[PDB]
């Protein structure tokens, strides 16, 4: 009976693990060396996706809040996949700016 | 190899080739001497799928979709934590001969 809640707690802890290990160092990554609109757009997409998961209760072990959590993480997955394809376009722009090793 | 295609931008791009057994390989055009990123598309306790057909979405370099000899449409993402086969479609009672995104 307790094994259903423990897996959902594992899901929320691993969710906060991947979200914090993105979040706390993606500010350092999108810091300009001393500003764009796309960087603060990607940060606020991470914040909006975090609210798009965190309005859904993590404590609903029953099926409806479980699939509401599924819709929340699917919306999260699509949103940071959209941000990830934008930075993947910036990765193609990384050899789009460069040819030699030092600037890479 | 029934399918081979190219995406990426003008300033950086990749050659994408899927074979009958389901092995994908990334290639350069300047160098074909070794594949770059190469792995195997599997699903269903890792059975080797039998990929026939190929479609890219327009504007997508990471996600894509295959058809198969097994009556099965699979979308699949290129890289990341869900590098490999995403999922599965059903409905066809024949081997799939051609797919195309809008």
């Amino acid at each position: 009976a307790h094994r259903k809640l423990q897996a959902r707690l594992d899901q929320m802890r691993k969710f906060r693990r991947q979200h914090e290990q993105l979040r706390a160092v993606i500010v350092r990554v999108l810091r300009p060396q001393v500003f764009d609109a796309a960087d603060a757009n990607a940060i606020e997409e991470v914040n909006l996706a975090y609210e798009n998961v965190k309005e859904v209760d993590g404590l609903d072990v029953s099926k409806e809040g479980t699939e509401a959590w599924e819709a929340a993480m699917k919306r999260y997955d699509e949103r940071i996949d959209r941000v990830e394809t934008r930075i993947t376009a910036r990765l193609r722009d990384q050899l789009g700016t460069a040819k030699n090793a030092n600037e890479m | 190899v029934y399918c081979v295609n190219v995406v990426g931008t003008q300033n950086a791009h990749n050659l994408i080739s899927i074979s009958t057994d389901g092995k994908i390989c990334s290639w350069s055009l300047d160098m074909l001497s070794h594949p770059q990123d190469s792995m195997e598309l599997v699903h269903k306790q890792s059975k080797a799928v039998a990929v026939t057909s190929m479609s890219f979405p327009v504007g997508d370099v990471n996600n894509f979709v295959v058809g198969s000899e097994e009556g099965s449409v699979y979308t699949a993402c290129r890289h990341g934590s869900k590098a490999g086969i995403s999922e599965m479609f059903e409905g066809h009672q024949g081997p799939i001969t051609g797919i195309h995104c809008h």
